[PDB]
């Protein structure tokens, strides 16, 4: 509603009222999801990597076949 | 042996004795059902260091000598 | 060993049998390694939907009441009823003494007064517990219908349609995926890589520093 | 996802946590508890959780799902299959996003770079 | 404590190390007049829980019950 | 480390009594009004709210329920769909969320 | 160095280690065990380890260092003075180079910045 | 163990938690034939220590002793 | 955490014997020469060193002792004062410390 620049008092209430173990849990969640983000993106790069047997091939070269 | 230096650390057995090392001149003996005092009746605070293994030291000396 | 059913299906164990020799068999295991990374990536591209759709917000100040569950202690009422019946047997077993011996006149006179007070407590607790359970049951039903009509509109948002269209796109895509060869190589799903890569390219931007971006309502596991 | 028939038992043990569970290989002895006749190839018994599934299909083909499937040898096969795929899905996710929890990972106890030794 | 995630070496409460011990109450009248064991039946739900029934009485009157 | 070890951030005072160990008092502990004085105070607030603070209440309750949603785009959908097309910043000023 | 007569006892207790010693104030009761007459001002008894030093001087002035100083009241004063300045020197260095070991330090359990909470 | 820096809760070796126990040799001939207690007098200094005396014999000859 | 937990970096093989738990073998363990064969090999080295490796030894022993000092400035002071003015890089080549 007011933007981040006008929320210092509300940010200080979190650091004061939340117990220290809760702040350590909040700090660790950001570090875990940063790790999980890099892991999901490394899977993306390996998945979206074009192998040597698919050079220049697009969806037009796919055969009209299904799983069966 | 001199009176051990006053140490407020103690461990109760039956009831909280509220041990005060400054309330008496000579420290009363510890009874099994009353109290256990802190370890080191005659002990001071020092800083110590473990000694690295001899083979680990020989590799450090070889690196420094090869470095210089 | 996650993605078990996916890996078993890609290996063909649903319709055929693996080669009986370790050489070709172990190559076939490593051949689905690329496809698992593709299918894992596809399942992390789902668009968000309102969380207040099938789940009330537990952080709402309305639930600060910390109400408990009113119960009827059937076992307690049944025990105390049997203990009261035990007193009635003790009087009946000793009827002639309680009735004729004047030394027991006070027990004869005040036994029913105590028995009524004992019954009064047994039934009072049961009756009061019964009223509280009925008050609890009728409130959660009435309050729930008020919250349904209040949040019905959230099902009219386009995010619900965007979510279903993505799921149907994944179903049609995975149906087009097929095994192409039996050389026990990664190229056995050569055309399927193009299909899944086109799906991933459809909902993300590959030429970004972070193609998969984090948002609190995202997919991690 | 395990891309082989066999896995190192220690690679799925925790290093900085108490080890209260293992990830054992498929219990081949349970296959001999089935009294009826069936055809099973040895090339399918080592891959994780799949033997229990094939046993469940054999039991659900011989018997049904009502009053005949409810025998000790057939219910344990269905329970092992359901439990195996649940543990392996949990260990697989923990292997993907928490690789430093297991023995054998270089991040469980990181070895420092030589620049950190100050020599 | 074990289920809560704390492995336990040894057993009992006669702590060998640097911990306070709590022996059983001496079964003599002196300590039996000063102390008494914690009765679990005296730990209760706060009576403010009964004030939630105010919602029920108001909902009944709103619905014409 | 001692199993009975706590770290307290506010001052406490312990009793100097034999056979007992407890917190007998808190420094600079001021007693506010009694439970009865607070009750009379709250009755006056609830009475004025009952007599003079019930008109136009249905509209403010809808604005409050919309602002408890997770995402802002759902709040704007709630205000437009349920609150007769109210503005985000205009309703935030009514409820008192604007600085 | 403590720049006052009094110090908070909790500020010299460890937060992440077992507390086996304290840094107590001067034992004024030992001052009454001296049998001879001496002049002592109350303005010197609270500063750390100095009371035991003055008691040692009073005992070494009344008696010497041979066969007369060897009495329980005088030897405990010298032992307390030597032990006090040793413990305070160790606690002083630990307070200077390991301030995070003690209760009350903002680095014993650091509170994170708001930028680390991801809000 | 306590002096080495490990605080001890409880006491004994009958571990309540997730640890292996060793109950002690059953005093029956079956276990008394397979097992025997560790004799401390059998843990010795390595005899290679005696080879340092070679330094003494060579020094005595160098000094003309 | 189990108290009897160990992380080993080399392969071991545990014996599958009742009532006993131990390491019965090490995989791919190669047995070298016996204690007597090593003794005969070492004597051939010590005999050559005794007969033909004792001339000009005092100079090399002084260079070796100087290079066991802590700082380099003390090594140079040792070479200049004790070893007859030897050069640092030249003495390091004799001792085999140069690459
Ligand atoms: C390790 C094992 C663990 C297992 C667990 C169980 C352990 C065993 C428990 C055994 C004790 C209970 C015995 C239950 C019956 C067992 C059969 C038996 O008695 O032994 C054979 C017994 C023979 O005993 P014997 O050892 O061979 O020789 C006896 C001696 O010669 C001398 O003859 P005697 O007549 O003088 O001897 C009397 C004899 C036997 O006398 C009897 O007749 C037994 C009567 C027992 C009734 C107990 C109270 C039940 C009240 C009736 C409830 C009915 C509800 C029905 C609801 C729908 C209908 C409206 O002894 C007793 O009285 C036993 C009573 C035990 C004390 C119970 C007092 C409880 C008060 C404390 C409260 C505790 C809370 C729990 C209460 C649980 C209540 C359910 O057979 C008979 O007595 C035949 C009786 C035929 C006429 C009776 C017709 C029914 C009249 C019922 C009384 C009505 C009272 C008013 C109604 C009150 C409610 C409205």
């Amino acid at each position: 509603v007011n933007g981040t620049e006008k929320c210092n008092s509300e940010a200080q209430d979190i650091l004061a009222i939340c117990p220290n173990w809760a702040l350590d849990h909040m700090k660790e969640k950001v570090r875990f999801y940063t790790k999980a983000l890099a892991i999901n993106n490394q899977t993306y790069i390996r998945a979206m990597q074009v192998e040597e047997y698919n050079q220049g091939r697009t969806v037009a070269d796919v055969a009209p076949k299904t799983w069966i | 042996a001199p009176n051990p230096y006053p140490n407020g650390i103690h461990f109760d057995r039956v009831f909280p004795t509220h041990y005060d090392p400054l309330a008496e001149t000579n420290r009363t003996k510890a009874n099994l059902q009353l109290i256990k005092y802190a370890p080191g009746n005659y002990s001071t605070l020092v800083v110590t260091s473990e000694k690295l293994p001899r083979p680990c030291i020989r590799t450090i000396q070889n690196y420094r000598r090869c470095q210089m | 060993m996650d993605n078990y059913f996916t890996a078993i299906t890609l290996l063909g164990l649903r319709d055929q049998n693996l080669p009986p020799f370790k050489d070709a068999r172990l190559q076939r295991y490593k051949s689905i390694k690329k496809m698992i990374d593709l299918i894992e990536t596809t399942t992390k591209l789902a668009p968000p939907m309102p969380v207040e759709l099938f789940m009330l917000n537990p952080t709402d100040p309305e639930w600060d009441d910390d109400m408990t569950y009113p119960t009827i202690t059937h076992a307690t009422a049944l025990y105390k009823s049997s203990a009261l019946a035990g007193n009635l047997f003790l009087y009946a077993y000793n009827y002639n003494n309680f009735t004729a011996n004047i030394r027991l006149r006070t027990m004869r006179y005040l036994f029913p007064v105590v028995s009524l007070a004992i019954f009064g407590n047994i039934y009072w607790d049961y009756r009061s517990q019964l009223v509280k359970v009925n008050l609890f049951d009728e409130y959660i039903q009435a309050r729930a219908q008020e919250l349904v009509k209040q949040n019905e509109y959230l099902l009219e948002h386009e995010d619900v349609k965007r979510y279903v269209w993505w799921y149907e796109d994944l179903k049609e895509t995975l149906a087009r995926v097929h095994r192409q060869a039996n050389n026990h190589k990664a190229c056995d799903f050569k055309d399927s890589e193009i299909i899944l890569q086109d799906f991933i390219r459809r909902y993300t931007n590959p030429k970004d520093n972070l193609p998969i971006k984090f948002h609190p309502q995202g997919q991690t596991f | 996802t395990i891309f082989a028939e066999t896995w190192e038992a220690s690679e799925y043990q925790y290093r900085n946590k108490a080890n209260l569970k293992t990830l054992p290989v498929n219990h081949l002895g349970k296959l001999a508890e089935l009294k009826f006749d069936f055809v099973e190839y040895k090339a399918h018994q080592l891959i994780a959780c799949h033997l229990y599934e094939r046993m469940t299909i054999h039991c659900m083909n011989q018997y049904g799902l009502f009053k005949d499937f409810y025998r000790p040898e057939c219910l344990d096969a269905q329970y092992y299959f359901k439990t195996c795929v649940e543990l392996n899905a949990a260990y697989g996710i923990q292997k993907k996003f928490f690789p430093e929890h297991f023995v054998g990972s270089p991040y469980a106890r990181p070895v420092p770079q030589f620049q950190q030794l100050g020599l | 404590t074990l289920r809560a995630g704390k492995n336990i070496e040894g057993s009992g409460q006669v702590h060998f190390g640097y911990h306070d011990q709590k022996w059983g109450m001496p079964a003599i009248p002196m300590f039996q007049l000063m102390y008494y064991e914690l009765p679990g039946n005296s730990i209760v739900v706060n009576p403010c829980r009964n004030q939630n029934y105010r919602l029920y009485f108001e909902m009944r009157k709103k619905l014409g019950i | 480390m001692q199993n009975t070890t706590n770290i307290v951030h506010v001052p406490v005072h312990m009793g100097h009594t034999h056979y007992f160990d407890y917190i007998d008092s808190f420094p600079k502990l001021k007693e506010g009004p009694t439970l009865e004085e607070n009750h009379i105070t709250n009755q006056k607030i609830l009475r004025e709210q009952l007599i003079s603070g019930q008109q136009g209440l249905e509209q403010n309750l809808c604005l409050r329920n919309c602002f408890k949603l997770s995402q802002k785009r759902y709040i704007e959908f709630c205000l437009d769909r349920k609150c007769g097309g109210a503005d985000f910043q205009r309703a935030a000023t009514i409820l008192g969320y604007t600085k």
